[PDB]
């Protein structure tokens, strides 16, 4: 049961605006002058903003979905292509985030000593793979994703239908395992990797700095601080989504009795949409802190 | 010293300008007539004006 | 598919060719250039003897896992300006000025002051066009003579403001500002400012910690965070 | 004094030259050309572009048959292309990174390079061994090297960078005639095809005529405000164009040792590196730092169609002797062949 | 010099198998690419083996496909051959050569000095249907070699190699393609060929042109040698 | 036999215009800005207008293709019948601009020089695509969804609600009909005619005097305008034909034989309308450095 499903619309739209003006404007500003620039890392904060505009555009349907209490009157291609943008999307976001981490990595722990290895990863290849595997991995909710109606009260809902797959056993099997097979390599294989490389960084960063200077600890500072927030965003951003996810996918086998049950349901609306602090906020940490986005806009 | 040496470059200067105004000088008309009057006259072999059949260019094919 | 025997040995050739070439090129590409501006015939041939222990030499010298080349053009006697468009990719510029240049009688003129044709050259290559982010590095020399001959005249006679009392400390912090103030791209590049001697094998060490310092800010530059 | 009364015969001399120079013109070049029509609007197309090199190019030198060519780079390769198949016939490394020079024999043994170090490096390429050697090093000069070219397997005339132009002999490195009259670093040179008199530009605004033989400077020509960078000769041995900096171009012819036509736009600002002619001499390709290489009409002064397809300046230009192509090496490390 | 020596030697009973290695002297030998070819007691010669520079495209005869394998040492400078099952039919000299592929370059200039082997007891058939000639000396005399295909190609350049070869010594390659004519050889000599009709013109006749004359083609890789021609003085 | 026949051909349209258009889009968006022009700032409107006005056409084939059963929303057949219409008008209006300034270009300067500036230009053709946006509003406010008789049939259509006065159903419809065409045709179409005979007028008198060769050039160039003129006119033309004579039908009141003909072969305007949009890659593609010569020369 549920008290509010009438103010889950309201951050939702509040989200769509914020969403795509602040992706619109960097969208803009790196179209402007992507080709007096050729930067080496410019073309990880362009996808990372298509990426995330169009994780963001298909929201006011679900949107107005929400309001009428569930009838969804947008037909049956409409909720496959809306679910299968919205996959696809986050997964982009995740792995470009990550290859933006490895490149940094690969770029300060060793200015000169390996930057051959610089020609395989940050060429346009590497978006190319990043995509393309990014397509594939949500496929599935292309395949199983029908609208229909239920529970014989003149509403529609699209809900994903595993009558095609899942035989009358393997109806559970087949949801738990598709659903820890997307959040394991959707969120840890990714946050491991970034893990790593930011410790690796921060450790060079601070061990090169450390000798007294008298407006060294100035940028220690600063550097150390953007280190730390961006990793601390992420986390907060993508942690109680997954974390609400196999908790709820696995404790069906332990069979909460009720409250933590009716908890999960309850919270999982706010979760989505806290899930959207990363959006959101993306065009400022990876953009506005870039001080040539900043001489663009003045 | 400095002397005796500058008045050896404008000696070794001055007289180069004799032989300079001791040429005869054609009319510019006559040359203008002569640079026309050849490239007229091979305007028909450059390949680069006027094109050849794609067979002839063995760049192209 | 048309061609014969010959023609695929000829590509072949051209296939193992541009292989070694790349081979080549990457091997150079890993080494750092350094270029020496002398601005004068006195300061600078120490520091290229210091470190190593017709037209164009070049030294090359190694310390701590790291590979340098350095350029020097002392001996040109042409135009600069036609030739300087060659070195564009250095990662830095040694500079060399001296101290007891002041109060010398320039052998030409008499009528200048020699580290004021030092400002002079300084300026010119500060604020040239090709080196806007290519940093610099001063190795201000012969500090021996300049203990003992700062007490004789002061440093009045080349400058007309003053410089304070007359002591070694504030006579260099002097001498030091009035070039750190010449560069006009303030934001760009950045200067080292090393007051070096003629002992110690401390000057190496400096170009290290000069060299790796711009290194990695030019990379956090290059990606991102900075 | 003595000085001052020399230096009032030199200017009276000056005065009485320019006398006869102006009483030889009667009527512009550009008068006698009204009745021809426009050439046309040439547009041609790249045809090979060819790519192995990891820096900056500064020469390129076509050979004696046009099919191979030779290419000067920065890092320390002269590669030896061939433009039919774009292969890479040889690959020469090299002793001096810096160089700003190439030159292709003739007969098609021997090719040549020098730059910054002050030498002329002549490469053997038929060999028995099977590897390209170095068979001589030409020292003598006090500067840097701007343009060396050859007249036979045994001569080459090397323009330096001081004030000199020298005249050299291969098997004994000595030097035989050098031409000393310039007041300024030279830039570029162009022989004649009669192979008796060759030009020489120089950065004091000037261009001078000299005699392979004899050794002396027949005719010396300004016209100019600022250096001059590249020379070409008209395909008959009469007229020469002239580059610079200030964005024109000019042509001057000997028999009367007056100016012509200025190939001048008020929109270009740059100025520009490389200067060639075609065949029979109808059109002059140029060189220009904004990116560009412009194609003018030798015979007046309208501007034809423009080639653009490179992303930095164009550092050196050629074209063949069968006249069916031109090539043009930019910073970029790319160079490109046109049709 | 460009020296280059053969050795193993010896005789060997069918199904047992030799080794042999071929040494080079100073003249670059990372950028040849070398091959093994043959000689029969009294018979023409025919093309064994190759291996190019880089030990990348290997190329065998019909023969051989599955007998004989092909190797080299870039460093040390020596080329090998091993041959695993010997019949009765390889007794022969073996006869390394080099080659250089490019635009001008000339192929098979340099040959070796030769071996000995004694074991116990589609193609383009080129003619050369003269056996032998009674040539005089000081007079011209000309040499006949054919072809079944046109060795004429697209590129515009034809492929056929004439030899020459003393009683008791290595051949000499004299015209590479045809009207060409290879370094140190006196200027007597003439291409003078087109389609499928080849032949070879002497000036006047020294007493060094005796000897056997080889037409080799070089279009498709199983390399077909012509048959001899022999100039008999008298 | 129509049910099972257009379809195919709004899906084959579909496919073309959206492959060549994005072609063009491509060439002209993947150029820098430098070499873009004014007659490029006018084809990328062209091109972007081409682009939405067949992008939505599918949605519209699966609506025939069911016989008439409009599943996919209120929303969408709002948004798509807006599209519909108002990429028809900037598209004639784009090509109506793109004649003007062609005709601009050539002869008026000489004449006399009175505009506002190409740095302007982009404000202007921001006036073109506003003025455009608002004059179909009425197709996006009564354009709303339903059901008709009790077949189970939901096609969208247009109500004319609004007005909501039986004495008055015919009157609205009848004038938007006529003011969309009028608006839509009359005025571009004159116009179009009068700037490109101007341009005839103009290449028959800067050329009276005989030449060796400019006359074939000549001829090869007043072949493109007149093929210009021509399709254009087949193009847009017999869709308002067809239209006028349907809504003229009030007065003549003609008999229903001829209603029949007219709803018989609605579609097939429709579906012809298209061309122009088809055409316009390679019928650019083609004769670009032609128009680009007569324009320099
Ligand atoms: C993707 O379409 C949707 C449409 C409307 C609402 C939705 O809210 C879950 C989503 N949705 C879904 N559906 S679900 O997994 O089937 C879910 C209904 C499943 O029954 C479930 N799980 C966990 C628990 C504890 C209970 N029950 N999964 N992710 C998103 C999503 C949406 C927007 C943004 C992001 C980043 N994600
Ligand atoms: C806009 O949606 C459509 C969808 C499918 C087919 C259509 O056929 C034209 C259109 N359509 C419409 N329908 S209509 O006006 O409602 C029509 C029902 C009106 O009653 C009418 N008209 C004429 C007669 C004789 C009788 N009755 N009007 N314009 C377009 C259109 C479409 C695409 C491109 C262009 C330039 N135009």
């Amino acid at each position: 049961w549920k008290s509010s499903g009438a103010l889950i619309p309201a951050i939702y739209m509040l989200v769509f605006l914020l969403g795509t003006t602040g992706n619109g404007l960097v969208l803009w500003t790196v179209f402007r002058s992507s080709r007096e620039k050729r930067r080496s890392a410019d073309i990880f904060i362009a996808s990372l903003a298509v990426a995330d505009l169009t994780f963001v555009v298909t929201l006011p349907l679900w949107a107005t979905y929400t309001y009428r209490d569930y009838d969804w009157p947008f037909g049956t291609f409409f909720c496959k292509l809306s679910s299968y943008l919205i996959f696809v999307n986050m997964y982009a976001s995740v792995f470009c985030l990550t290859g933006l981490s490895f490149d940094r990595y690969l770029a300060i722990v060793r200015p000169v000593a390996n930057a051959r290895l610089r020609l395989r990863v940050s060429g346009a290849v590497a978006t190319a793979v990043l995509w393309v595997l990014a397509a594939l991995l949500a496929m599935p909710v292309m395949v199983l994703r029908t609208t229909g109606d239920l529970e014989n009260t003149t509403k529609v809902q699209c809900y994903m239908d595993y009558s095609m797959v899942a035989t009358v056993s393997s109806e559970w099997a087949w949801e738990v395992g598709l659903g820890v097979s997307s959040t394991t390599v959707g969120f840890v294989v990714p946050f491991t990797i970034m893990l790593t490389c930011y410790f690796f960084i921060a450790q060079t960063i601070a061990g090169h700095f450390r000798k007294e200077r008298i407006e060294g600890l100035r940028k220690r500072r600063r550097l150390l601080s953007i280190i730390v927030v961006l990793v601390v965003t992420f986390a907060l951003c993508w942690m109680p989504y997954h974390l609400v996810k196999t908790l709820y996918m696995l404790g069906s086998l332990l069979h909460w009795p009720c409250d933590f049950d009716l908890f999960l349901m309850n919270i999982f609306p706010y979760c989505t949409c806290i899930s959207y602090v990363n959006s959101c906020l993306n065009p400022f940490l990876y953009a506005f802190f870039d001080p040539r986005f900043r001489q663009a806009c003045t | 010293s400095n002397n005796t040496a500058s008045i050896a470059q404008a000696r070794k200067l001055v007289e180069q300008l004799k032989m300079e105004a001791n040429i005869d000088r054609i009319k510019v008309s006559k040359a203008a007539a002569d640079l026309m009057a050849y490239c007229e006259a091979h305007a028909k072999e450059d390949p680069l004006l006027t094109p050849v059949p794609a067979s002839e260019n063995p760049f192209r094919e | 598919c048309t061609l014969s025997a010959e023609d695929k040995a000829a590509v072949e050739r051209s296939k193992m060719i541009d292989r070694n070439l790349r081979e080549d090129g990457e091997k150079a590409a890993r080494e750092v250039k350094l270029l020496l501006l002398g601005a004068g015939e006195s300061g600078k041939s120490t520091i290229v003897k210091q470190m190593k222990i017709t037209g164009i030499v070049e030294t090359h010298f190694t310390f701590k896992d790291l590979h340098f080349k350095m350029f020097d053009v002392g001996g040109q006697r042409s135009e600069r300006k036609k030739w300087i468009h060659c070195f564009e990719g250095v990662t830095a510029i040694i500079f060399c000025v001296a101290l007891s240049d002041y109060d010398l009688v320039l052998a030409e003129d008499e009528e200048m002051n020699r580290m004021h044709e030092s400002m002079k050259l300084f300026d010119s290559i500060c604020n040239n066009k090709w080196f806007t982010d290519t940093s610099i590095i001063l190795f201000l020399n012969k500090k021996d003579l300049f203990e003992e001959k700062i007490k004789k005249s002061p440093l009045t006679i080349c400058y007309p403001e003053y410089a304070g009392s007359n002591t070694y400390e504030e006579a260099a912090a002097y001498i030091q500002c009035q070039f750190e103030d010449l560069n006009k791209r303030k934001d760009t590049k950045e200067i080292y400012t090393h007051f070096t001697c003629a002992t110690d094998t401390k000057n190496v060490q400096f170009v290290f910690d000069a060299v790796t310092d711009v290194i990695i800010k030019n990379n956090l530059k290059d990606c991102g965070l900075f | 004094s003595e000085l001052d009364q020399l230096r009032q015969e030199a200017e009276q001399l000056k005065n009485q030259i320019r006398d006869a120079r102006k009483a030889c013109a009667d009527a512009t070049l550009s008068q006698i050309t009204n009745n021809i029509d426009p050439v046309g609007r040439i547009q041609m197309r790249t045809r090979r572009t060819l790519r192995g090199h990891l820096a900056k190019i500064y020469a390129m030198h076509w050979g004696t048959d046009s099919r191979l060519l030779v290419s000067a780079s920065q890092d320390g390769k002269l590669i030896i292309w061939d433009s039919y198949t774009t292969n890479k016939v040889h690959a020469i490394p090299l002793r001096s990174s810096w160089v700003m020079t190439c030159a292709y024999a003739p007969s098609g043994n021997y090719v040549a390079c020098g730059g910054l170090d002050n030498i002329c490096s002549i490469y053997n390429l038929k060999t028995r061994e099977g590897n390209v050697r170095v068979s001589r090093e030409l020292a003598g000069h006090t500067g840097y090297l701007s343009c060396c070219r050859f007249l036979d397997d045994n001569q080459i005339v090397t323009s330096s960078g001081d004030t000199t132009c020298a005249l050299w002999d291969i098997e004994t490195g000595q030097q035989t005639t050098t031409f000393t009259g310039h007041t300024g670093d030279v830039m570029s040179l162009s022989l004649a095809p009669d192979t008796r008199l060759f030009v020489s530009g120089a950065c004091d605004a000037s261009a001078k005529l000299w005699d392979v033989r004899e050794g002396m400077c027949r005719q010396t020509f300004t016209g100019h405000e600022s250096d001059i960078n590249a020379i070409c000769f008209f395909p008959n041995g009469n007229a020469f164009a002239t580059g610079s900096d200030d964005a024109t171009c000019r042509l001057f012819d000997l028999r009367a040792d007056q100016e012509l036509m200025t190939y001048s736009h008020d929109n270009i600002i740059c100025g520009i590196t490389s200067v060639s002619f075609s065949k029979s001499g109808r059109l002059l390709l140029a060189g220009y730092d904004d990116f560009n290489c412009n194609v003018w009409d030798a015979l007046k002064a309208d501007r034809a169609g423009v080639l653009a397809g490179h992303d930095n300046r164009v550092s050196c230009l050629g074209v063949t002797d069968d006249g069916m192509a031109v090539a043009t090496g930019s910073w970029d490390s790319f160079l490109k062949i046109w049709n | 010099d460009v020296q280059l020596v053969e050795s193993g030697g010896g005789l060997v009973q069918p199904g047992g198998s030799r080794k042999l290695s071929c040494s080079a002297s100073g003249f670059a030998f990372s950028s040849f690419g070398m091959h093994w070819v043959r000689q029969a007691p009294e018979k023409g010669l025919e093309w064994v083996a190759y291996i190019s520079s880089g030990s990348g495209t290997i190329y065998y005869a019909d023969t051989v496909k599955g007998r004989f394998t092909i190797s080299r040492d870039d460093p040390k400078n020596t080329l090998f051959l091993q041959m695993t099952s010997l019949r009765s039919e390889d007794t022969a000299m073996y006869y390394c050569v080099r080659s250089i592929y490019y635009y001008g370059s000339s192929p098979f200039d340099f040959w070796g000095q030769g071996t000995t082997l004694t074991v116990s007891s589609s193609d383009i058939v080129m003619t050369q249907a003269t056996s032998s000639v009674p040539v005089t000396p000081g007079e011209s005399v000309s040499i006949s070699c054919r072809s079944s295909k046109s060795l004429l190609h697209s590129n515009g350049n034809t492929y056929l190699y004439w030899f020459l070869q003393r009683p008791g010594q290595s051949p000499q390659l004299l015209i590479y393609r045809m009207s060409n004519l290879a370094s140190g050889v006196p200027d007597r000599f003439s291409g003078s060929g087109s389609g499928t009709a080849f032949t070879l013109t002497i000036s006047r006749l020294e007493a060094e042109d005796v000897g056997v004359y080889y037409c080799m083609q070089h279009l498709e890789y199983p390399l077909t040698f012509g048959a001899g021609t022999k100039l008999e003085l008298k």
